[PDB]
């Protein structure tokens, strides 16, 4: 703050600045897939298909 | 009072009474000085 | 902490040494079952127990 | 039974973000000057001729 | 029968265990909080300690950011035989049975 | 009236305001908190918000810490209709007024 | 702050006010510190 005294004043109350926090959390889920394919049909497929 | 912008403001470090405080202060001493309320126009209330 | 940075290799370490520490455990309270471990021990070692 | 749930720290980083709108326009174009004195006089000139 | 999930949004069961609290303003002005939650250090579950840990966060995250909470927990304190926050505390139980 | 201190015990009313919290061992068995405490940052405490700081610091050190008042606001929040944990605080101000 | 004994105290001369006057103080800002209460052993209550 910034107020306005007298010249013979007295030296107004005090005031500082603040900072704040964000603290933002990640660590708990995931983006996943599975497919689980067979190993006999990656034979079939390469005679197969077009 | 240095140099602030144009504006001369004074620091003065102020005294001390207990072992542990420092209590600064700043300050400054200003006025605004129009002549001639003549090229002066102004516009009222506007919906704003 | 050094130690605590790499956590597999502290728990590498930290495992050994409580295989140690109850392997003598079981040199004094031996009875030839699963859950000691299958040592037999001093406690029927040093008396006549066949 | 985490062996360093309890030892790891809180570090922030450098990134203040300036929020707080403290400007000055029209204080910047008003060409200061240094009037050392109690009060400013100047002469304002009406009619009556 | 009580739902409570825990509050702080992205991030509500970590991997490690510590559950950062979320700071939060408690006097309805003043101050700040800044907490954390360690999880399981002496033992893992019992399966009532998982509803005590469930209104644990519940009187942490919610009740002392509350300004009609704290006006009640100020009353206590002004009691006629409340000194030495063990009877504080022992007198607020007896309210809340 | 409450007569208190900072439990803590050399560190009762810091220079900075960042009232270090000791960590407590809050749910009888297996978890703890770590939390702090931050002073005056949204103006200052105008001799009632002292009262309220008096009793937020008494039910965050010697409150969490026991176990007949876990296990007092275990039992509140498997009442009934104590759903959504904004009306889990606003069925314990009933009960300690 | 010097280093008397290895403490660290501070001078901090006052500010006058009267004329024939000096008002000075000293102090310092302690803590002690141990860790791992495995060496330590005591003997409480001998008949002294």
């Amino acid at each position: 703050t910034a107020t306005g005294v007298a010249i013979t004043g007295s030296a107004p109350a005090a005031s500082m600045d603040a900072t704040l926090p964000a603290q933002l959390p990640i660590s708990a889920a995931s983006v996943q897939s599975t497919f689980t394919l067979n190993l006999k049909e990656i034979e079939e497929s390469k005679e197969q298909v077009t | 009072a240095f140099s602030a912008n144009g504006v001369y403001t004074l620091m003065r470090q102020l005294a001390q009474t207990s072992l542990y405080v420092d209590n600064f202060v700043v300050g400054c001493i200003p006025q605004l000085q129009l002549t001639t309320r003549k090229n002066v126009g102004v516009i009222k209330n506007i919906k704003v | 902490n050094e130690e605590l940075r790499n956590l597999l290799e502290a728990q590498m370490r930290n495992a050994v040494e409580e295989i140690a520490t109850t392997l003598n455990k079981k040199l004094y309270d031996g009875s030839g079952a699963i859950a000691d471990g299958g040592l037999i021990g001093l406690s029927i070692a040093a008396s006549g127990q066949d | 039974a985490k062996l360093n749930l309890a030892v790891l720290n809180n570090v922030f980083s450098e990134l203040l973000t300036q929020e707080i709108n403290r400007s000055a326009t029209f204080l910047g174009l008003l060409s200061k000057y240094p009037e050392r004195k109690s009060n400013i006089q100047w002469g304002v000139g009406m009619g009556g001729t | 029968p009580l739902v409570y999930t825990p509050a702080v949004r992205g991030g509500a069961n970590p991997a490690s265990g510590s559950y950062l609290l979320d700071p939060q303003y408690v006097n309805s002005g003043v101050d700040i909080l800044q907490a954390t939650y360690g999880y399981n250090i002496n033992g893992t579950a019992n399966a009532d300690q998982l509803l005590q840990r469930d209104a644990i966060l519940a009187i942490l995250e919610y009740a002392l950011k509350d300004t009609a909470f704290v006006n009640a927990i100020q009353a206590v304190a002004a009691g006629s035989g409340v000194t030495t926050p063990a009877s504080f505390v022992s007198a607020c139980v007896t309210k809340l049975t």
